């Protein structure tokens, strides 16, 4: 949910360009192939940064290399994998109430003390593995 | 089409408009078809299979 | 992680014992199977409940039928599956405040409203999902 | 001549206190010992496995 | 491919009756669970030996219990794994030539022989498996 | 109804199932027009209605 | 069992480099991207023909680029896959004789004639399949 | 040793033979060490982390 396999494409007289194939209309670029995958990472942030922004739908997939591999549109091109937290990328996000069982308060606030995470960050990501989960299992 | 200024120019005359810039990343989008495309602008070739996906992606 | 396997035991003169090998602590019993799968639901949420009250650690793994069939305390019992939201045992929850992203909250809306749940509930079960993803 | 009521007295020699009944359910404390161990109740006799996990659960 | 779960059905004065879901028609009985397990795979054997000579096709699938527990024909039952190797019912087999690949062969030979098993027996097994394989 | 493991083989054997073999309380039975072989267990006491259920709808019936 | 990641390397003043991580010792190069994928696949190839033709063990893993891609070692590589069945690649493989079960083998024969498999190249797939899944 | 040249040579000083060759892929052996070890030679720089790789399977 984090991490997103990135393909590299590379012509004889071009730059490295990048897609971004589960973050749909992301693209990037490099002198380098060190470059490309540093470039990548600041496209996704800015691309969902600008989507929060807009408030549009923030749709995206979770692939794997192997399948994605395999599809006609990335035809010999490499394969790197990004880290990004898109759960971080509000800079105006809702305050909201919630009833939390006591236990289960207690097992979140152990979890992240040692993470130096927050209770907000835990059960953003936590809730979008959740609905990943929902939409096969 | 692989010149990143040319590829610019195209979405721009098929209606796609900058809204936000990231470093070299430029976020374009569309009064009347969905999505927003992250176009690489350094200015220089970008390679075939680049282009084609933000082709695809601009209903190019 | 809502569906515990149950471990039932069965000798020519006693009822059918279950043990509950999740939670640890959890057993029960009854006169026919049905009883006892019945009777297993009532002990795993009055032992939980207990739990919740004495304040004390509500500690749980999920594990599938196949991993527990072949440990040596579980030899000779025949197994069965029971549902129940443990998340949903506490009567004095905490209210707290957080700041959620405004496209993760419209996808948990979104999601609730279709399901009958609440927020609160997404949350908490989504919370113990990711625990449990945490200690493997 | 139930197994259980035996079982249940075994518990409470060595220092394991009722502290909540749901149903048939009976709920033991220890002071010093960890976890809460179930015992089910109406006085039968339970099979030797289930007995033997609640031994075990209750240090003994 | 070798582990069968069987559902353990049981009424008020009816001895215990055992369905093993992933062989169709085969059925058993107990006085006990562990007879009840005890005779199931006795009547597996018997009955994929009994298609076998009557040169009936062999179907058979591989379901986890947690599969198979929801459905309604199974509704109170109990479960149980059954291990039984279909490859090794057939008192007639074919004898054919086959080319391997020296390097295989050589890894077949080698896991055998600390297991005592036979080339043909690893083979059959792992033929099964990888037609499994390519039906899920 | 047909709870007794002497009277659902009956049922059976009317029904046009025949025992083709026996191994020890198992009695497979094979039909000329119905697909499958059914294997039923003879203890000669009631089988539970859950596997009786099963049994007859692997026979067809 | 028959796609292997491959890592490439590339410097500043280098040509494309590339380690297949799961054939220990497999190494090849390319000018370009597309060269080094099709180089490193005629690298393997040749890499085993050269164990065979030596009686050298051929041992191999099968890994995905995710389980590999956090290894100190392939850090700043880019990462592709090459299908490659090792089980062809014995120029002289060796005849024997088994003895398989009538149903197995008419399972065989029935996924072989619709496929461009045969037998023997069926087996030795299955083989390698199911050593792979005692090594685990 | 980033040159395939040098590398190979730095190879066959630790013992390292020329068995076998498959277009640019040189299959190397060792008397004493396991394994056999493929060298691209393009007569030209490798990439530090494929020298790193091959100088790990000849046991350097």
């Amino acid at each position: 949910m984090m991490e997103f396999p990135i393909a590299v494409h590379k012509d004889d007289g071009s730059v490295y360009g990048v897609t971004v194939p589960d973050i749909p209309g992301v693209h990037s670029w490099g002198e380098t192939i060190d470059d490309a995958i540093k470039n990548t990472r600041e496209a996704i942030v800015g691309h969902v940064e600008t989507l929060i922004e807009l408030g549009e739908d923030v749709e995206f997939t979770c692939s794997t290399v192997e399948e994605l591999v395999a599809k006609p549109e990335y035809a010999g091109a490499v394969w790197a994998l990004v880290s990004v937290d898109l759960s971080q990328l509000d800079s105006k996000p809702e305050r909201i109430n919630v009833s939390i069982p006591r236990f289960v308060l207690h097992k979140i606030d152990a979890y992240v003390a040692s993470r130096h995470e927050t209770r907000s960050g835990f059960l953003a990501r936590a809730a979008l593995e959740a609905l990943n989960e929902g939409k096969k299992h | 089409f692989t010149n990143s200024s040319k590829l610019i120019r195209m979405l721009e005359e098929d209606g796609w408009r900058l809204v936000r810039v990231t470093g070299s990343a430029h976020h374009f989008k569309h009064p009347k078809k969905p999505g927003l495309v992250t176009v690489p602008h350094p200015k220089k070739d970008l390679p075939i299979g680049t282009v084609k996906s933000i082709q695809k992606s601009a209903g190019l």
